[PDB]
DNA sequence: GCTTGACAAAAGTGTTAAATTGTGCTATACT
């Protein structure tokens, strides 16, 4: 009473997982391999609700406002510019 | 293991005079300082300084109490 | 060298550390060249690439940039190394509070602000022990408590502490849950987490030569005599039930799923003989009756467990 | 042998509030 669905991980590795056929087959799934995969059937759902990660740059946006961070760079072409 | 018995005292900052005074009648006594190449009383703390710590570079702040820390302190 | 830790000493030793007006300006560089990143990466979207000559100092200000960053960090490493030492013997091995110590560290030069005019080693001890102190509550534990239990753990041994110096004795669970405002059946809850796990493989014979792993019990071992009964038991159903009907014996056999291990309902049991569920509820309890009759329960009386 | 309607307990579902859990952060100076 089972049905076998067929996963690819991003490396190109195959997995053959066997599921209960009353049940509704997931589009991803974490694999043998420690890779995240995805079903060879139509889908492919859905974003899977992305919020990228905090970056450098952000923390310091959040102090810096950008005008400071254009005077400070002129500050630092200019020391380049002198030979 | 390795050491010259005699470079320690040299450690101390001990001349090689008091080496010859005290040590007297030891044959083998004065034979070893004539074997020992270590010149210097702070250059004998240092031959005993790399084999103690060694990977450490030391300093004549630390090769000093080194040995006064050791035992004496 | 000989040791691990002194090796890595070694190497931290061999850079120079800085002084304030070096720690601005290897600030200001950091953030100049994430900026300069920043606005090249806009040109990447709508393009418009820069002449040849802004192109190139650019390409500069940005390797200058993570040049700062890893020396502002290379420089302080000394003052991570300096915290951990006092958090050891707490169950984390040092090269492990040292390294989480430089993940605060590394923190810190991210969000550290040059124009506040604050020496750096200010701002960045902060982030350096609450990088050991969360790390340590994530870790030290072989099972892991989360940080607000490991809180609250902690806060419960202080209490205890301070009213143990207090008392001249160890305080009950009554002054402990009434020292910190929660529950005593709490305070019991939360000393059940704080228990740590033993090592099977100590030895405790003490010239016993044993180990106590091997004195653990299997307790999911199959038993042989049961097996053998249980065995013995399903054979002595089959023929009880051989005295009921075709249909007694199928209801039966259906409704406790016998054959196939699958219970099946009133209703369903109707499905399959085309009668109503009641109609099924009747067939039951009358061959329930007849199996109660002593004939047929008089040989299955010894299995009642 | 059998079915029908009324009926209440038991079992699932969906919806919400409470709780539990994860993460960021703390700016005298401290190497």
């Amino acid at each position: 009473p089972r049905q076998v669905a067929r996963y690819r991980t991003d490396n190109g590795e195959e997995f053959d997982v066997p599921f209960a056929d009353d049940a509704e087959i997931p589009g991803t799934w974490l694999c043998r391999n420690g890779l995240e995969g995805t079903l060879i059937e139509g889908d492919v759902p859905e974003p899977k609700k992305v919020k990228p990660p905090r970056t450098h740059w952000d923390m310091l946006l959040e102090r810096r406002s950008v005008e400071e961070l254009e005077e400070l760079l002129k500050e630092r072409l200019d020391l380049i510019k002198a030979k | 293991r390795r050491q010259p018995v005699t470079v320690l005292l040299k450690a101390l900052g001990w001349t090689n005079e008091q080496i010859v005074e005290r040590f007297g009648f030891s044959e083998i006594m004065m034979g070893t300082l004539e074997k020992d190449t270590t010149s210097g009383t702070d250059e004998a703390l240092l031959d005993i300084y790399r084999k103690l710590r060694p990977g450490e570079p030391p300093t004549k702040e630390s090769a000093q109490t080194l040995l006064e820390n050791l035992f004496f302190k | 060298s000989a040791d691990s830790v002194r090796a890595y000493l070694k190497q931290i030793g061999k850079v120079a550390l800085l002084n304030a007006e070096e720690e601005v300006e290897l600030a200001k560089r950091i953030e100049a060249g994430l900026y300069a990143t920043q606005k090249l990466a806009e040109l990447a979207e709508k393009g418009e690439k820069l002449p040849v000559q802004q192109r190139r100092d650019m390409q500069w200000i940005c390797r200058d940039g993570d040049r700062a960053k890893n020396h502002l960090l290379e420089a302080n490493l000394r003052l991570v190394v300096s915290l951990a030492k006092r958090y050891t013997g707490r169950g984390m091995a040092f090269l492990d509070l040292i390294q989480e110590g430089n993940l605060g560290l590394i923190r810190a030069v991210e969000k550290f602000d040059y124009t506040k005019g604050y020496k750096f080693s200010t701002y960045a001890t902060w982030w350096i022990r609450q990088a050991i102190t969360r790390a340590m509550a994530d870790q030290a534990r072989t099972i892991r408590i989360p940080v607000h239990m490991v809180e609250v753990i902690n806060k419960l041994g202080r209490i205890q502490r301070e009213l143990l110096q207090d008392l001249g004795r160890e305080p009950t669970p009554e002054e402990l849950a009434k020292e910190m405002d929660i529950t005593p059946e709490k305070v019991l809850e939360i000393q059940q987490y704080a228990r740590e796990p033993i090592s099977l493989d100590q030895t405790i014979g003490d010239e016993g030569d044993s180990q106590l792993g091997d004195f653990i019990e299997d307790s999911e071992a199959v038993v042989a005599v049961d097996a053998v009964s249980f065995t013995l038991l399903q054979d002595q159903l089959q023929s009880v039930l051989e005295t009921l009907s075709e249909r007694e014996a199928g209801v039966v056999r259906l409704r406790f799923g016998l054959t196939d291990g699958q219970p099946r309902t009133l209703d369903e049991i109707g499905q399959v003989y085309g009668v109503t569920r009641e109609r099924i509820r009747q067939i039951e309890s009358k061959t329930m009756s007849k199996l109660r009759h002593p004939s047929r329960s008089q040989v299955l009386r010894d299995y009642l467990d």
